[PDB]
């Protein structure tokens, strides 16, 4: 609602735990090379 | 968009982020984004207000 | 100044340090 | 010459926000004007931020800011 | 007399300069981030005591 | 030296005993940038300061003291300034040794430091003119600064007589009661200014009076700049004043043409 | 990697259990520091900046003393903590240098940031500041540094 102030990031949004997000289920078999990092905020980014 | 191409300069040499980088007035964290976007919508509130 | 003396002057602060005092 | 930038606390910049919500006193005259003189790059401040929108495959991202 | 060579150039240069400091005047005083694009100390006292 | 640098300057208010920045409202909205209230008819807008310096009490030795600080708290005049010997600047009536410090600097901003302005502001209230070295206090609105007590016309200038005696050397304190108003001359100006922004809405209520405990319903007194002396019993004084100043300076600027030749 | 515990965030090594009520210690005084008490003074309002500063100084000296000096906890550890930020990268590895050692924070030796190429005065040993203003005949005028409030870094007092 456009009374209420938005709420502050740390009592309220920093404490909860996140969500599971989108992700689809995946094959061992079949995905195997990428399933370690395909979902990675930047994927293979320590990976030199 | 294929047909009128509008071609960059290259003495663009100053960009913004890095132009306000080398001020003493801004300095530089790393925060979630969400955090970002909250603290953008109430600086921006400010700003109009 | 000498190091045992430099060793003694900063047991001088109230605190610690950096934010010991030498007030 | 050139040291880089010296990557602040999260909370320095959380503090300052937190401090600034209600401006009543004298010392914030030249923070107003701070405010105010913002507002022409808050339009390139939108795109910072909606380029760097978490994907629907991550839950969080910490993301590298800049601040005043 | 017409003006000699060396008379015009003497005289071009020194205009020319003088009409160059004022347009880096004017562009660097504009709060145009796109003007800087397109363009003293040690000063004695008090008869430099 | 007993009264002052012996002890340590003392806190006047707690930092949580501070007044609210926002002022009392006289309007339905709070405008931001300008820290006001917009829509409202009017206001007298001034009220009785709820603080009040004791000199020889809280004077003390302040941060400023050891830092060589030339200019006095604003604060500590208005007898509330929250950090106490933390604090940057002094905490203590101006002395002839302080102005002396502040001699080059007392001819275009005051002893708080604030700048001086080129002509007095329209009510003859505020910082002051670099222009006149003016050194008298008009003491105005005594009326609400009593409570409305009748009292008598001169034991009203026996309490101006007693509070700013201890602001500093004083020329002379002349009552009118005719027009209900003071005139207090400091030796120094610097003691004026140091006075005027000490006794602004201040209140002579004298705690024994019965109505100490409604000293905080009343108006407060004006300390503005004062004007010319029109009586020329005054004027001339004026006139021989500047004669015998004008003969100490060329004296001092012979000495320079002395040293030129 | 973040801050947050995500389900990309890998969990934590063997000693983080013992060095664990440390940490929560340091982190509850940083949730009280920003709480936005409102002080209507300006020396008053950096000040309480000043308290953030330290407390991020402290935390990080713990994790130091626990891994360069005293060796308490193992490298896959201390490599931990830095991905999840509970120690500043950057700070750390300017007390391993020899002039760095008692280091008031970065922003204390960025040259850019001050008016001349200089460091803060906090930088400055304390004798060269006494030896100073005893040939002008008045105490030192210098407290607390503007930017975090720091006493002295020099690695000498
Ligand atoms: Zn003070
Ligand atoms: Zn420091
Ligand atoms: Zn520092
Ligand atoms: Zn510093």
């Amino acid at each position: 609602d456009d009374d209420e102030p938005p709420l502050s990031y740390e009592q309220h949004i920093e404490n909860i735990e996140p969500l599971d997000p989108i992700n689809l289920p995946l094959d061992s078999q079949d995905d195997e090379y990428v399933k370690d990092w395909l979902y990675d905020s930047r994927p293979l980014e320590e990976d030199s | 968009n294929e047909l009128h191409p509008t071609l960059p300069t290259n003495h663009n040499k100053t960009k913004l982020l890095k132009s306000l980088k080398n001020t003493k007035y801004f300095q530089q964290t790393t925060i979630d984004w969400v955090e970002a976007g909250l603290q953008l919508c109430r600086q921006g509130h400010n700003m109009l207000n | 100044f000498t190091k045992s003396e430099l060793k003694r002057r900063r047991k001088t602060r109230k605190g610690d340090g950096p934010w010991g005092s030498w007030s | 010459l050139y040291t880089p930038k010296a990557e602040m606390p999260p909370e320095h910049l959380r503090k300052i926000i937190n401090t600034h919500s209600d401006m009543a006193s004298k010392m914030y005259n030249t923070d107003k004007k701070a405010f105010l003189g913002a507002l022409k790059y808050l339009p390139h401040a939108i795109l910072k931020l909606l380029e760097n929108m978490p994907h629907p495959w991550e839950q969080a991202k910490e993301v590298k800011v800049l601040y005043h | 007399p017409l003006p000699t060579k060396a008379e015009i150039q003497e005289c071009t240069a020194r205009t020319k300069s003088y009409i160059q400091r004022l347009v880096n005047a004017k562009l660097a005083n504009s709060n145009n981030r796109a003007s800087s694009r397109y363009v003293a100390p040690a000063n004695l006292l008090l008869n430099n005591s | 030296m007993t009264s002052w640098r012996d002890k340590s300057a003392k806190v006047q208010v707690k930092e949580s005993e501070l007044p609210s920045s926002i002022p009392a409202q006289t309007g339905l909205t709070f405008n931001i940038w300008y820290n006001k209230w917009s829509q409202g008819f009017a206001g007298n807008t001034r009220f009785v300061s709820p603080f009040a310096l004791q000199p020889q009490l809280h004077s003390g030795k302040t941060r400023g003291d050891n830092d060589g600080q030339l200019f006095f708290c604003l604060f500590f005049a208005k007898g509330m300034c929250c950090l106490g010997p933390k604090c940057e600047y002094l905490h203590h009536i101006p002395d002839e040794e302080d102005i002396g410090k502040l001699a080059l600097r007392t001819e275009v901003l005051d002893c708080f430091g604030r700048e001086k302005f080129a002509d007095y502001r329209e009510d003859m209230g505020g910082i002051g003119s670099f222009r006149k070295k003016n050194k008298t206090l008009y003491v105005g609105g005594i009326d609400g600064a009593l409570n409305s007590k009748h009292l008598k016309p001169a034991q009203i200038e026996s309490r101006i007589r007693f509070v700013f005696s201890r602001l500093g050397d004083i020329d002379r304190i002349r009552y009118v009661e005719s027009k209900n108003c003071g005139f207090v001359k400091f030796k120094y100006q610097a003691n004026a200014e140091f006075a005027k922004e000490a006794m602004s809405n201040q209140t002579l209520l004298l705690p024994s009076d019965k109505e100490w405990d409604d000293r905080r319903e009343g108006t407060g007194l004006l300390v503005k700049w004062a004007n010319e002396d029109p009586d020329p019993a005054a004027q001339k004084r004026l006139q021989e004043e500047l004669k015998l100043e004008s003969l100490n300076m060329m004296v001092h600027l012979i000495n320079n043409n002395t040293n030129s030749a | 990697m973040p801050r947050i515990k995500t389900r990309r965030s890998k969990p934590a090594p063997d000693g983080f259990e013992k060095i664990k009520p440390t940490l929560t210690d340091f982190e509850i005084q940083l949730r009280d520091a920003q709480k936005d008490k409102s002080s209507k003074l300006a020396a008053k309002s950096n000040e309480q900046l000043w308290e953030i500063m330290q407390l991020h100084h402290q935390r990080s000296r713990y994790i130091y003393t626990l891994y360069y000096k005293r060796k308490a906890i193992s490298k896959d550890l201390y490599d931990w903590l830095i991905k999840e930020k509970y120690a500043d990268k950057l700070l750390i590895a300017k007390w391993r240098k020899t002039g760095y050692e008692k280091l008031c924070c970065l922003r204390c030796i960025q040259k850019n940031e001050t008016n001349n190429g200089s460091t803060c005065i906090c930088r400055v040993p304390r004798a060269q500041l006494e030896e100073e203003a005893r040939k002008k005949g008045t105490q030192v005028s210098f407290h607390q540094c503007v930017h975090c409030g720091c006493r002295g870094c020099a690695s000498t007092d």
